[PDB]
């Protein structure tokens, strides 16, 4: 996936 | 002795820490086993190569990666086009940890860029022209504080910032991430962080916030995104940290929280997982392990007599071994786990976690544990803000000179 | 119309129907930091997005442009906001929009903006009829997707769709009894329906958990659930639990069983149990076995528990210094 925090 | 293996992960007994699936295979066990096997190879590589292991933090390599990234990134980073202040923060913090100075050319350019991201009505957006959001607002403030110049501090429009925070505040004590956006514990932490650092905290700003956060702690002991959700390290960190800022850690059942976080360290890999029965990941070296320093300060504040005076309640050695042996990219940069590609987010959090694992502090008491070559030691990081403790003090002191917006 | 991946996809600066608009390049400043070397497609779409956003052009073409801006970076919340403005202004069909959001989520399920958008659509439409099935499909690809479970809890709670959830929970627990998200959901359903105070429910829950523990002794989730549903009332409040766990000791031990035992002793000691000392020593012995052999990764925690118990429950703990 990509960035999961925001 | 001579037969004594100083590295915990390489000891013969360590093999007993491998997963026991009870002969009942499920997706969870299968996935966990895959990781352990891959990590067992890393551990055994020295043995099969017939070389004595030397754990070296590839500083020079990490520095090049960071130094260039602070200036230019490939299109691989298009997914982070709405998170540029985070790129500034992650990189500057990594450099700060590695004790690399920030040239004034860079510092001044970061400042000017961050002000282009600042909204006319408070808060920072993910890039120039983007609407403000609490995540990049948190990042921008942290980044300006790491720089810590009069210029850096001056970029922040405090009155508007306070107005912005109020526009996001909810009746139940929570905050939206941005206008028309989602609500979860990250917002409470982002808000508390920027508000405390800039001294814009009014008596009613965080009304009900501690209670809202306390409602996120669940049956597991950890904290979920919103009330009712599964306990997760990112949210638990946000929750406890925000509560520490608000001086309300006591609202939580610290005992069950402590048992939950300590249980998140993988017995075999040595690193931490994000939630029960999921996989190990380098960034959790900070989100999860960072909780121990916070819990220590909270428990100690309650006069807990059984607290150690030289270590955190987690295996510091094993975490450092996991990071040093499994999370470094040969070309520079750090990562999630062997097989995963490097990125600035994991670079920032693996180093932050490493620093936490190397440094223990409790008032006058101080005790370091630096696995591998002594040059591996990093600068300390504040467990609440994840920026240098000195930057925290400098920033707060500076902002305490100004009155809370409106007086 | 023209998909971002269509072989015949054309840049916006080469489209006649966009000839009137002047694209707005990004304002990065004279000497950029963290400057992304965007591909031509990305930069072209966003320059046009900047243009429409800047002039607040609430048009059909602007609406179509946001789909492309989103595909290029679904995490761009500013684009999602403008798209929501366009949905209301242009009076767009929300079921069509629901169709769109389900496709996007299917391809990028670990994104915050997509789930929030779907939530807004459901709220606007006041229709949850497609939710549980939709979420079930996502959970069928990643049974632990955090956003999916969170959205599911919201739908169920807000619309009171509790009736079939425990059944769903049981189904997933059968597929993977190690799924912590499912155990959390089980707790969510029970807490909000019958609650755990009903003795019949609690008992049923404990029987079930103990049975799962017997089948997969090393599954941490079942152990956590069992502790989680009994710890509030107090572990010592259930005298039979201890004996029963001790019975699983031979053919079902684990650092989990041993740790639980310490949790029972700890509570017993706090509720003035009989043989205070006999109990305290048993506990410290387990803390030592854990820190030294069965659970060394948590040696610091276990040594601390040992010191805490010692500190507050030893025969000397209540004795004045002078004695
Ligand atoms: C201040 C701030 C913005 C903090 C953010 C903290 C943080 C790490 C949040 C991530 C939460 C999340 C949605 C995890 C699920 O991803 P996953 O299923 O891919 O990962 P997992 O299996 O490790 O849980
Ligand atoms: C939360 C942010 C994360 C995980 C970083 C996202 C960025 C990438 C993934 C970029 C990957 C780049 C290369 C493989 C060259
Ligand atoms: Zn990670």
């Amino acid at each position: 996936t990509k960035c999961v925090i925001m | 002795p001579v037969w004594s293996e100083p590295l915990y992960s390489l000891r013969p007994e360590h093999a007993r820490e491998r997963l026991q699936d009870d002969s009942v295979e499920t997706v969870t066990s299968i996935e966990q086993a895959k990781v352990e096997e891959k990590i067992q190879e890393v551990f055994s590589s020295y043995k099969f190569n017939h070389l004595v292991p030397r754990l070296v933090l590839q500083r020079e390599k990490h520095f090049h990666y960071l130094k260039r990234g602070l200036r230019q990134l490939t299109d691989a980073y298009e997914c982070l086009d709405a998170s540029r202040p985070w790129l500034c923060y992650w990189i500057l913090h990594s450099l700060e940890l590695l004790d690399e100075p920030i040239p004034q050319i860079v510092a001044t350019d970061v400042c000017q860029f961050l002000e282009l991201c600042q909204s006319p009505d408070g808060g920072f957006g993910g890039g120039p022209g983007q609407y403000p959001h609490l995540a990049p607002t948190y990042a921008a403030v942290n980044a300006l504080c790491i720089i810590g110049t009069e210029e850096a501090y001056n970029v922040i429009n405090r009155e508007k910032l306070l107005q912005y925070l109020y526009s996001l505040k909810q009746p139940d004590g929570s905050f939206l991430m941005h206008v028309g956006g989602e609500v979860d514990v990250r917002s409470a932490y982002c808000a508390a962080s920027v508000a405390s650092l800039t001294n814009i905290i009014t008596p009613d700003l965080f009304e009900g916030t501690a209670e809202w956060i306390a409602r996120c702690q669940n049956w597991e002991g950890g904290i979920g995104g919103v009330p009712g959700m599964e306990a997760h390290g990112g949210y638990t960190f946000c929750g406890l940290a925000a509560l520490v800022i608000l001086k309300k850690e006591r609202s939580l059942n610290l005992k069950s929280l402590l048992q939950w976080v300590t249980s998140r360290q993988m017995r075999f890999e040595g690193g931490f997982q994000g939630r029960c029965n999921k996989l190990v990941d380098g960034c959790y070296s900070f989100w999860q392990a960072g909780l121990l320093p916070l819990l220590h300060r909270a428990l100690h504040a309650q006069g807990d007599p059984a607290l150690s005076m030289s270590h955190w309640m987690f295996h510091q050695q094993a975490l450092q071994e996991y990071i040093l042996m499994c999370c470094q990219c040969p070309a520079g940069g750090l990562l999630d786990k062997p097989g995963k590609s490097r990125d600035f987010y994991h670079t920032c959090y693996c180093l932050s976690g490493l620093s936490i694992a190397q440094h223990f502090g409790s008032g006058a008491m101080l005790h370091d544990v630096v696995m591998g070559v002594p040059e591996n030691v990093l600068q300390p990081t504040h467990p609440v803000y994840n920026i240098g403790p000195d930057k925290v003090i400098q920033a707060t002191t500076h902002f305490l000179q100004k009155p809370v917006p409106g007086f | 119309f023209l998909s971002l991946d269509s072989p015949t996809y054309v840049l916006y600066r080469d489209r006649a129907e966009w000839a009137d608009i002047d694209p707005v390049p990004q304002n990065d400043g004279p000497s950029p930091v963290v400057q992304i070397i965007y591909s031509e497609k990305f930069r072209d779409v966003y320059d046009y997005f900047r243009a429409v956003l800047q002039r607040d052009e609430r048009s059909e073409r602007a609406f179509k442009l946001t789909r492309d801006a989103i595909e290029l970076n679904a995490a761009n919340y500013t684009v999602w906001h403008f798209r929501r403005v366009l949905l209301r202004s242009l009076q767009k069909d929300l079921q069509e929009e629901m169709n769109y959001i389900i496709a996007i989520i299917e391809e990028q399920p670990k994104n915050y903006q997509v789930w929030h958008h779907r939530r807004v659509l459901v709220e606007w439409l006041k229709d949850p009829s497609q939710e549980l099935e939709f979420i079930a499909d996502i959970l069928n690809q990643d049974a632990k997707n955090y956003h999916a479970w969170q959205h599911r809890q919201w739908v169920i709670q807000e619309f009171r769709l509790w009736d079939n959830e425990l059944q769903y929970v049981d189904q997933l627990l059968k597929e993977d009894v190690r799924n912590n998200s499912v155990w959390n959901q089980r707790h969510f359903v029970i807490s909000n329906t019958t609650g755990y105070s009903d003795r019949a429910v609690l008992e049923r829950e404990v029987q079930y958990t103990l049975e799962m523990i017997k089948l997969v002794p090393h599954n941490e989730s079942a152990w956590n659930y069992l502790k989680g549903i009994l710890q509030d009332r107090g572990l010592s409040r259930y005298p039979n639990l201890l004996n029963q766990l001790l019975d699983l000791q031979p053919s079902h031990s684990s650092p989990y069983l041993i740790a639980f035992l310490v949790d029972i002793y700890e509570d017993m000691l706090e509720n003035q149990c009989d043989n205070k000392e006999d109990i305290l020593n048993k506990a410290l012995e387990l803390c030592e076995i854990l820190a030294k052999e069965k659970d060394t990764i948590r040696k610091e925690y276990w040594r601390y528990i040992g010191r805490s118990l010692q500190s507050k429950h030893s025969r000397e703990s209540d004795i004045p210094a002078s004695v």
